[PDB]
RNA sequence: CGCGGGGUGGAGCAGCCUGGUAGCUCGUCGGGCUCAUAACCCGAAGGUCGUCGGUUCAAAUCCGGCCCCCGCAA
RNA sequence: CACAUGUUCC
RNA sequence: CGCGGGGUGGAGCAGCCUGGUAGCUCGUCGGGCUCAUAACCCGAAGGUCGUCGGUUCAAAUCCGGCCCCCGCAACCA
RNA sequence: CUCCGGGGACAGUGCCAGGUGGGGAGUUUGACUGGGGCGGUACACCUGUCAAACGGUAACGCAGGUGUCCUAAGGCGAGCUCAGGGAGGACAGAAACCUCCCGUGGAGCAGAAGGGCAAAAGCUCGCUUGAUCUUGAUUUUCAGUACGAAUACAGACCGUGAAAGCGGGGCCUCACGAUCCUUCUGACCUUUUGGGUUUUAAGCAGGAGGUGUCAGAAAAGUUACCACAGGGAUAACUGGCUUGUGGCGGCCAAGCGUUCAUAGCGACGUCGCUUUUUGAUCCUUCGAUGUCGGCUCUUCCUAUCAUUGUGAAGCAGAAUUCACCAAGCGUUGGAUUGUUCACCCACUAAUAGGGAACGUGAGCUGGGUUUAGACCGUCGUGAGACAGGUUAGUUUUACCCUAC
RNA sequence: GCGAUGUGAUUUCUGCCCAGUGCUCUGAAUGUCAAAGUGAAGAAAUUCAAUGAAGCGCGGGUAAACGGCGGGAGUAACUAUGACUCUCUUAAGGUAGCCAAAUGCCUCGUCAUCUAAUUAGUGACGCGCAUGAAUGGAUGAACGAGAUUCCCACUGUCCCU
RNA sequence: CGGUCGUCCGACCUGGGUAUAGGGGCGAAAGACUAAUCGAACCAUCUAGUAGCUGGUUCCCUCCAAAGUUUCCCUCAGGA
């Protein structure tokens, strides 16, 4: 799909419509220091192997395509995450397309 | 070792009597397991010096 | 395969 | 899971040398002061079959 | 009768999935070189893509029913 | 660096 | 998933670096040479330098975002 | 002043870290299945049918589609009517473009199918992001539990239109995912421990990273050296049902048969029989009914090979066919192959076809299938596999009852 | 000499292939890397950056290492086969030998012999499903309680008891 | 056990002593032998190991009285 850079929707802390600078949103590094982490990681400590299940039966191809809304207000700031439905395709802003040209 | 078991030899078993892998082997291989041409640089008939 | 007969044994 | 032959000839007990009817260890002479200054004669009083 | 696969200048080939321009080896034909053949040089033609239908802006390209051949299922 | 070969009669 | 390094004339690589420079080989065509296919020399065409944004008097070059490829190292929904 | 030499701050040892590591250890090798395997997903959805006019309704039933795609193919507003056909006009023809008429949709709506749609839900423009945030209730599968999808609402902020209104995605029926863990976002929010500050970490709420075996284990094979609990719920054999297949027999008669359809044949259809063939099913048997042949022996059937009694030929004699009664009596010796089957030699009156748990292993044999040892060919990295060949491979018991 | 292998006397040979999986060799030219140590930011935990061995990635050797070693067509003057030629492909496309074999489905392949009659045996033919060279090929004097075919003699195996 | 068989001067047979002990030994190699037990010996213990799988489950009378159907589960001989 593509979708603009742009887009006026609802803010959650002005309560109404204000543009937002779109863009995609990425999965962020792990922490060491996590709770879960260090839980695994005491555990996977010593002997027994691997004590955890690894998943190995990949389904699906695709992913949920999520937004990183940007308040464009200079004392706003306010971000929040926008889910759109499973497309393999994916792109911000190109390619507008008119209706009915000469194509070559 | 082709003649042999399986169980008592890594050349062992099979319906034909074949080794069925390469009989070269590295010498970082185990006990039980370096049978054969141990780190063998050339395995061959010897034409020449 | 369906068999061999039987050397039976003590028991 | 068998033990194969080639690790059973390092326990021994089966496959060690037959050293019965074996002559002795076939060594040079010791050294000393004849070996390291001047010479030493010895003779050659027989020949075995080891 | 079933699944996987191919058919294309005369013999073999590429080019399709990502369609916008059909190329090449041998071969046929004409001329030159030779007294003549061969070899070599110059020039030109030959490809409805197996059939039907749909599609896309256009079908060798994507899809479905059907003819032949290679070996397979029982 | 290639120049292979063209049935018999006078 | 991370690191490293690459995307360039019709094809390949150079130039990137210490920013002003887009060159060479094969290939297309033309001319000269050969008994001629070849060989040899010159000239003409042949690049948004993978894409976008920012920096700079100046980047294909410096940085970030996106696509693809190779190597290695990984893997608790 | 080191016993002599030779090495020497290097071997080597202890502890970590990385590589390698079926040598060794543990474990796994999904489910449905007209046995199992193989092939497929009927394992998660949706459309028409099955489906017997509420609804629901099965099979590895039939025809199909799906794990998408869309910054518009979403949301309003405005303006038009499509497919097709006819008639005309230089290029222009069957169609390139213009004009007129008919045109209930025969077009198109993102797609396979169904429903629905004409001043629109279709085509073209203008503006926008209701594809935004937050409580609840209900429907759909349902246990009336979830997930997903959807339906009416409520509070905001909006878009659009002059406005009534419509819109919180796609005209509807489908395109998706629990716990735990991780990541991001939201707060003048809570804890971080005896108190205070700051990192950090743990909390609340809302999204995402997936389990397609799709209510969601982390998972390769072989055993012919195999083992256990079981299963006739499930296969190989006999017996049962069926006769698709095989074999056998009638009707019609178009014709062959020199002239003649039925002396003898006989196309196209059509009606039947059989369990001496193979298929189909799993009803009986897996706390065992000894799985092929050959030898020997008893009896039975006729769909009659020979012999007997008879009829008809395109039967001069002779010979040979066809038809009826007819199972009384006979149906051989051998080469090859384990063979069933099959072919050949010879004789004969003829050398017909079959059943009795595909008669018959406490009657015989063990040649072959079908263990464990081996050889060869193909396949597999491998252990090993082969309705692929070759070789050697323990055939137990009556003295019980019945029958003779 | 010891240890680990493969084949299996004598004679005659031991064809080609390192593309794959193994084995082995070179390397700061280095693409990667863990611990430890070094430097920097930070109040510190922590984070970042360079360095960082072996092993791979790269480049050679090895098949008496595991193993493997093609297909589609036309072509001499009767026709056929067809030396020969064209062409596609891989690392090589099976060379010397051998064969219906313990290896061949078709198959009880075809020919000759053995028989009155042979799906048996022997000798040849090779388009060989799927033969083939130390995963050894061919050969086979002597020998084998190894597996088959035929002949003389011999006999109750049998006629037929 | 009988007849018939292979070998019988050397890789021959055999007594006693001794060494190798179980995931081990040993094997001219058959998954063979290891005290009638070998594709992992025997004894004791964990152990009364587990079994969705077979078998069995003990006196009388009276009253009531079924289901092999929905959904889910690596669920199909079983459970909720
Ligand atoms: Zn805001």
């Amino acid at each position: 799909v593509n979708v603009p850079k742009t887009r006026r929707t609802f803010c959650k802390k002005c309560g109404k419509h204000q543009p937002h600078k779109v863009t995609q949103y990425k999965k962020g590094k792990d922490s060491l220091y996590a709770q879960g982490k260090r839980r695994y990681d005491r555990k996977q400590s010593g002997y027994g192997g691997q004590t955890k299940p690894i998943f190995r039966k990949k389904a699906k191809t695709t992913k949920k395509i999520v937004l990183r809304l940007e308040c464009v207000e200079p004392n706003c700031r306010s971000k929040r995450m926008l889910a759109i439905k499973r497309c393999k395709h994916f792109e911000l802003g190109g390619d507008k397309k008119r209706k009915g040209q000469v194509i070559q | 070792g082709v003649a042999m078991n399986p169980v008592e030899h890594p050349f062992g078993g099979g319906n034909h009597q074949h080794i069925g892998k390469p009989s070269t082997i590295r010498r970082d291989a185990p006990a039980g397991r370096k049978v054969g041409l141990i780190a063998a640089r050339r395995t061959g008939r010897l034409r020449g010096t | 395969g369906r068999g061999r007969g039987r050397g039976r044994g003590r028991g | 899971g068998r033990v194969i032959r080639g690790q059973r000839k390092g326990a021994g007990s089966v496959f060690r040398a037959h050293v019965k009817h074996r002559k002795g260890a076939a060594r040079l002479r010791a050294v000393d002061f004849a070996e390291r200054h001047g010479y030493i004669k010895g003779i050659v009083k027989d020949i075995i079959h080891d």
